[PDB]
Parts: structure tokens; sequence; C-alpha cells
DNA sequence: CGGTGCTACAAATTGATAAGCAATGCTTTTTTGGC
DNA sequence: GGCCAAAAAAGCATT
DNA sequence: GCTTATCAATTTGTAGCACC
């Protein structure tokens, strides 16, 4: 399920909210979870999950292609935890 | 941190739609996530990152506390993809 | 609009197993803006 | 909404 | 080829948000 078929699904289920409104909708949503990660703030989503980040200190990395080296600054990068819910409802196993 | 209300009031003044709809569409919005993933179904959403679904065998765990050795029972567990635009968004993020 | 009780959530334990990744050119998929 | 070409993004290699 | 994440059971302080 890709986003525009997301707001397809969402946009065909509710026959009282108007198709452009709901893609405006999840774009703006989407773009305010992403300036939230950008601002160094997380997601939480009780039932969903939370989004938050993960240092990664500095390290001398490498080309995996032609094995120069590269010198890595430290950063951050995204984390997805699922929430109960989620984990739950996704999970086929016993 | 973010929250449902937050996305909802966003929605609500930036789009000027009634809290009613901009409540619902934010739990929609999870809901249809959850859904399509509870159906076996990867998560695409350009921009941001991908929501994939793995499955895990048994493997050898414990309990950290005492120390007595417990199985981790085979799962299935949602991993996310972050995209390359939303993780360079984030590289130079400062933890507020 | 606002108070709040229910509980998912976060964190911190150990240690065997699993997943992810540095650079980057080329290919594929998705989105975009016009009709 | 559909179609199209262009552009953005992701996917692949291996990542 | 190396680094980081996953996960077990239990406790304990915190906070999302449904429901009034």
């Amino acid at each position: 399920m890709t986003k525009s078929e997301l707001i397809e699904r969402l946009a065909t289920q509710q026959s009282h909210i108007p198709a452009k409104t709901v893609e405006d909708a999840v774009k703006e949503m989407l773009e305010h979870m992403a300036s939230t990660l950008a601002q160094g703030e997380r997601i939480e989503i009780r039932g969903f999950g939370s989004f938050s980040l993960h240092y990664r200190a500095p390290r001398t990395g490498r080309n995996p292609k032609t094995g120069d080296k590269v010198e890595l600054e430290g950063k951050y990068v995204p984390h997805f935890k699922p929430g109960k819910e989620l984990r739950d409802r996704a999970n086929i196993y016993g | 941190a973010l929250t449902k209300a937050e996305m909802s009031e966003y929605l609500f003044d930036k789009l000027g739609l009634s809290k009613r709809d901009a409540k619902e569409l934010v739990e929609l919005f999870f809901e249809e996530i959850r859904r399509a993933l509870e159906n076996g179904e990867q998560v695409k959403l350009s921009g941001f990152g991908n929501f994939d679904l793995r499955d895990k065998n048994q493997r050898p765990g414990r309990n950290p506390k005492t120390g007595e050795d417990i199985p981790i029972t085979a799962r299935r567990v949602v991993t996310f993809r972050p995209g390359q635009k939303l993780k360079s968004r984030v590289e130079n993020a400062s933890p507020k």
C-alpha cells in the first residue's frame, strides 16, 4: 500500500469526507511527522507505535564498492517501535 | 512528543477542517496502516519510509533479571525502513 | 473545552541471533502537474 | 478519476 | 565485515487519550 493508495482507501471508506481533503490531510500529517523528527522530537501514538532517534557514533566507514575509506560524522537515524496493538494485529503466528 | 491530538490540531489550523474531521482522519490514518499490515501487506510511504513485515523463527532468549534461559517464540514483526529523504532530514537533528 | 483513570509506554538487566549499512551509477517505481 | 510525460523518489547492486 | 537491533521476564515511573 503506497501513500496514494492509502489516500484512496481512506477516501473510499469515508463517504462524508472529500477525497481531496483526505489527500491534503495525509500529506500534511506525514509532513508533520517528518518535521517533528527533524526537530529532534519524538512521536508517540499509543497502540500504533513511537518514532524516536538513535545516535550513530562517528566512524571510519567504507565505500563498499571500492574499499576506499570514508570518514563518517556522528548522526541520528530514525527508529520505530511498534505498539502493543500493532504488534499483535500484525503477528499472525500464535 | 507528537500526539494524535497535536496532529488533529494542525489539520484544524493549517487546513481549516472541523475538529471532528481532524480527529477521525488522524485515527483512520494510523488505523488504515495497521490494517494493511495485519493483512500482511507492506506499506510504502514515499518521502517518509516503509513498514515491512518479517517472520522471525524461534531463537534463544532469557530472563535478563534471573538469567533463566527462555526461547523467543517465533513471530511476525513490523519493521520500519526510513527512506533517504527522511534520513537526510534527521541526520543532524538535535534531540529536543 | 477540560479533568483523569486506565495502561500502554520507556528503560534497564544478559547474551545468541538477526538485521542494517558506508558510496554511487544505473534502473525501476511513484508522484506530479496539465488536460 | 483517467492518461501522459517529466520529475522525484526509491530500489538495486551489495546496502 | 563490522555495527546495531532484536528479544526473553519483571519492576517502576511516565504520559497518550478515551471517556466522561
